[PDB]
RNA sequence: UACUACCCUUGUGUUAUGAACCCUCUAACCCGCACCACUAAUCGUGGUGGGAGACAGUGUCAGAUGGGCAGUUUGACUGGGGCGGUCGCCUCCUAAAAGGUAACGGAGGCGCCCAAAGGUUCCCUCAGAAUGGUUGGAAAUCAUUCGAAGAGUGUAAAGGCAGAAGGGAGCUUGACUGCGAGACCUACAAGUCGAGCAGGGACGAAAGUCGGGCUUAGUGAUCCGGUGGUUCCGCAUGGAAGG
RNA sequence: GUAGCGAAAUUCCUUGUCGGGUAAGUUCCGACCCGCACGAAAGGCGUAACGAUUUGGGCACUGUCUCAACGAGAGACUCGGUGAAAUUUUAGUACCUGUGAAGAUGCAGGUUACCCGCGACAGGACGGAAAGACCCCAUGGAGCUUUACUGUAGUUUGAUAU
RNA sequence: AAGCGACUGUUUAUCAAAAACACAGGUCUCUGCAAAAUCGUAAGAUGAAGUAUAGGGGCUGACGCCUGCCCGGUGCUGGAA
RNA sequence: GGUGUAGUGGUAGGAGAGCGUUCUAAGGGCGUUGAAGGUCGAUCGUGAGGACGGCUGGAGCGCUUAGAAGUGAGAAUGCCG
RNA sequence: UAUCCGGGAGUCAGACUGCGAGUGAUAAGAUCCGUAGUCGAAAGGGAAACAGCCCAGACCACCAGCUAAGGUCCCAAAAUA
RNA sequence: GGUAGCGGAGAAAUUCCAAACGAACUUGGAGAUAGCUGGUUCUCUCCGAAAUAGCUUUAGGGCUAGCCUCGGAAUUGAGAA
RNA sequence: CAAGUCAAAGCUCGUUAAUGAGUGAUGGCGUGCCUUUUGUAGAAUGAACCGGCGAGUUACGAUUGCAUGCGAGGUUAAGUCGAAGAGACGGAGCCGCAGCGAAAGCGAGUCUGAAUAGGGCGAAUGAGUAUGUAGUCGUAGACCCGAAACCAUGUGAUCUA
RNA sequence: CCUGAGUACGGCGGAACACGAGAAAUUCCGUCGGAAUCCGCGGGGACCAUCCCGCAAGGCUAAAUACUCCCUAGUGACCGA
């Protein structure tokens, strides 16, 4: 049998050029009152899976 | 009862006197001024001090009993 | 598995859907085509005779990174407006399947 | 105003229909009722009487009840365990003059408030003591002097602030939008600061300040739903559903 | 909370107080009732007979004992025959003091001790037997309870069909 | 002489013989006969080849004197606008 | 291949080099003038280990290269004898 | 020797000694941190014996020498200096 | 002869149901599962740790970072004293 | 005296003949092996002894390194022919060469944004692919043993109720 | 004129379809209700219109595919008590 692949990570990550792996950002729901504008406004913007995540999740989203 | 206390943040110097610098960069964390700004320098709102420019960091007595930070580009 | 303690994953939120009428063309950048003796006529069939081009997945796409240096008659599904006015320039002549 | 019809509300009737409900019928169903036959049979199947009767029973669907039965759950830290207490966040000490640093070590707070307690421009400086003065005292308020902060700073403690961040009065709403080089902290997720650019503005003559408050707590993922907008998609097409 | 009972199969305090029994009685019997925390079919109070029932006292009787002594027989013991088991890292397997995973046959220092056995005892080998049953842990199990959760067989009510 | 249980019986085969169980007796409750209850998918069966002086279930437990107050709560029964 | 300098304690653990066993393909060679195995030797190699002899034994087995693995035991209150 | 990239791990029970503090009874071979060392994973020499103290880091051989801490009357090498 | 395990029988003790019954015995699912203990076999060489932070229905488990090893790479040589 | 080691007298033999073999009085030093532990000589665990047996394997996939072939082209799967073979055929398909964005869509650019702004992700910097081999991971019992237990058939009342 | 009626379909309850009611097409079971038929009917993943494709509710149908108690001929870098 060939791997499975995480379904609940390719719903939640993407692929770039080099290979590295893009993703939405927390703290962007449902709870904003609480929040600055400043961080309402960085968190809309997306960033990078970390070195020692994809070093454990790789294996899941190997091809996807 | 006592048993409880807050995450220790950071504060204090960060960036050192004779020490090349980017611009933005940060200097001193501090709650309060417990040394003020100078030359090329700005303060945040929480009283940290940040380079507007690079250069030299500079640590300066502001007369008696106050300190300065400055940063004299090349 | 990090032990109980929320995963990566779970984490962070699912973000867009697939579009089932996706349209994925097959991309030619321009600096294939200085193979082909000028003058000729390049179509998906040369391109998969040749073996440059071995998935139509919807058609083929010309785009424009490379220098082109040549005269032809090329024939697509869609061109890029770069690579319309490097052929055109050239004194080649678009077309569209 | 008579009279003709078009007629309209209201409530009487005929007829046809639809439901609900009570009684009556027997012909379905039923009888661990009797008799006859199959038959030597307390079975059963039929037949004849009698009884009940469109109920019951059975099927489907639904509501209540249901430890009769079943599958499961029933935190951690901890000078054993248990109770007490604690679990998230902020401040100080411990913390050993960078930072960090533990204990069921010592002390306290938070789960908000403010439409001005923000911004800008302009102006001002406090606490207490002495002296005197009416009710008015130990002490309200008035005046002079002394007065370097011994006050205040929305709210805890620390740090800091009298070139004010403290206080007062005008004009406003920058408690803006898109962002953001670069740094700090950081396992990750997060958190913090941020010059500067652009748009469109506030205040001010202008410089120039303004992306909340004096700084640090006032908060919590994803999933799932809800609301508004959208130039996005829309299972052959147009829509729609739904994303 | 009545009658009735009450330091009780119930009374902690408590060896309660008083009396009897004994030279001496935390037990026993009878009264008292500050009933920690009796009580009326979870029955209360009483009750002849019954009991391999529990408890205490007395008489007789005795080796239970003071304090052991003797005898008999089976085994043990010697010989002949026959012939296991548990256990077992190897072993030429001393003592004191001390040390040391904190309690030593084995390490140290000192002392004592010719070699090999037989019958006896049982202080140690933290002896053997048994992966502690007390304790804690496991995001273990099983049985059981319930106004824990979620369900369900049955029970019941209704609608509909026959 | 005292306690428990009235008694004869039964009981943890292989650590508990008992003051525990049963017992006759008492009381409550259900059940009108295709009973009620129970086994079982249902047929069918026990109950009973019985019929409220019978049967089932709960509690107490010979005999004697007794068995007090509480229906607010939880159940049950009945009722009904 | 040599000279010099510096170094070479080691658990978990990582890396690299190997010895040995069984089998296979090829090459080559040794065995009734006595194979393997067994046993004793005072032997060689840094180690895993490798030869040569003596006795036993009586028919198959080494050596070189490469390959494939049921490839190496001292403990499992291990199993069988 | 640091950094970046990538492969593979193991480790999340730590102990003592000295110095700095807390809890403690400024007691504990106690507990919890910091700091340095050692053990762990380190043999050797001394401390009688003695993981954790003092000296010192085993690649091997030598019937060679110089030293460390600690020691020099005998056990037991060295001065009855 | 009859009652058979989601059970039966039980003068009722968790009691008996073929020498251990809070749910018999046997066969199969089945090599159940085990974050738990025990074991895991030849050699040499190079290098060589940790017992810490954070989070964890988590605390004797795990994940990331920290500490180790191996290969590559580049860089105004940053590293250590 | 964890029973040896080192030194060594004496005695007896004579080898894979070389700083020989065996024994050993006597003296010095020296608390087994494993496991698990901060730490075990351990009075913590396991082993009576001997011999045999007995534990990281394979299939399919993923990834990294090493090697080979080819190279911005590298490669076939099934199936047919054919020694249960190699090999040929088979281009369907797979990876890579172009990414960005939720997507429309654009394209060495794209997205965000009013934006030639800035920023993110990417390109100009470039190399991958097929096979083998080894390390590692996943799915399968996955390293070996070891539970109490759960479920579904069946067998049992010759014991006992 | 005919072209498969208690049928398709719908409601309720459940299943199978990769698809756990979800926006849930399609298929099937139970129950209840309940069509037209050539200008007709079903599908194209709620659904409506257009277009396209097909014509259920009646039956059969070899081959390629799976497996070996067995028989014959055999093969093995399978075993060798
Ligand atoms: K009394
Ligand atoms: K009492
Ligand atoms: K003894
Ligand atoms: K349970
Ligand atoms: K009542
Ligand atoms: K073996
Ligand atoms: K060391
Ligand atoms: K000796
Ligand atoms: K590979
Ligand atoms: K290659
Ligand atoms: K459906
Ligand atoms: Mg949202
Ligand atoms: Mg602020
Ligand atoms: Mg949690
Ligand atoms: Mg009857
Ligand atoms: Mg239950
Ligand atoms: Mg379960
Ligand atoms: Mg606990
Ligand atoms: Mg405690
Ligand atoms: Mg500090
Ligand atoms: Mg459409
Ligand atoms: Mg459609
Ligand atoms: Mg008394
Ligand atoms: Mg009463
Ligand atoms: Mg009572
Ligand atoms: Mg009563
Ligand atoms: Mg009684
Ligand atoms: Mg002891
Ligand atoms: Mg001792
Ligand atoms: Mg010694
Ligand atoms: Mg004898
Ligand atoms: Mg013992
Ligand atoms: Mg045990
Ligand atoms: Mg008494
Ligand atoms: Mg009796
Ligand atoms: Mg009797
Ligand atoms: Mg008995
Ligand atoms: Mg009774
Ligand atoms: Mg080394
Ligand atoms: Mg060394
Ligand atoms: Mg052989
Ligand atoms: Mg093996
Ligand atoms: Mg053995
Ligand atoms: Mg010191
Ligand atoms: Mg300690
Ligand atoms: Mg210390
Ligand atoms: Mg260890
Ligand atoms: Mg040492
Ligand atoms: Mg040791
Ligand atoms: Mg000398
Ligand atoms: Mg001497
Ligand atoms: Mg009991
Ligand atoms: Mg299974
Ligand atoms: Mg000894
Ligand atoms: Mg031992
Ligand atoms: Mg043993
Ligand atoms: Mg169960
Ligand atoms: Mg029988
Ligand atoms: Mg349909
Ligand atoms: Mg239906
Ligand atoms: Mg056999
Ligand atoms: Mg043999």
């Amino acid at each position: 049998p060939k791997q499975k692949t995480h379904r609940g990570l390719a719903k939640r990550v993407k692929r770039t050029g080099g290979g590295g792996l893009k993703r939405g950002r927390a703290f962007t729901s449902h709870r904003f009152h609480g929040k600055t504008k400043k961080q309402r406004r960085q968190l809309r913007k997306a960033s990078m899976v970390a070195k020692g995540d994809y070093k454990r999740i790789r294996q899941q989203l190997a091809r996807m | 009862s006592n048993g409880r206390d807050s995450e220790s943040k950071r504060l204090g110097a960060k960036s050192a006197d004779g020490q090349t610098v980017t611009g933005g960069s940060i200097l001193y964390r501090q709650r309060g001024t417990k040394i003020y700004p100078g030359v090329n320098v700005g303060i945040g709102g929480d009283d940290t001090l940040f380079a507007k420019v690079d250069g030299v960091v500079r640590f300066e007595r502001k007369g008696r009993d106050k300190k300065q930070v400055s940063v004299y580009p090349v | 598995f990090e032990g109980g303690q929320t995963p990566l994953f779970r984490r962070l939120p699912k973000r867009g859907f697939t579009n089932i009428n996706r349209k994925d063309y097959a991309v030619v950048n321009l600096d294939t085509l200085n193979r082909f003796e000028d003058g000729t006529e390049v179509t998906p069939v040369v391109l998969k005779e040749a073996g440059i081009v071995k998935n139509e997945k919807a058609g083929i796409k010309v785009l424009a990174d490379g220098e082109l240096t040549k005269k032809l008659t090329v024939k697509a599904a869609k061109f890029s407006k770069s690579a319309q006015e490097a052929i055109e320039a050239a004194g080649g002549s678009i077309e569209v399947i």
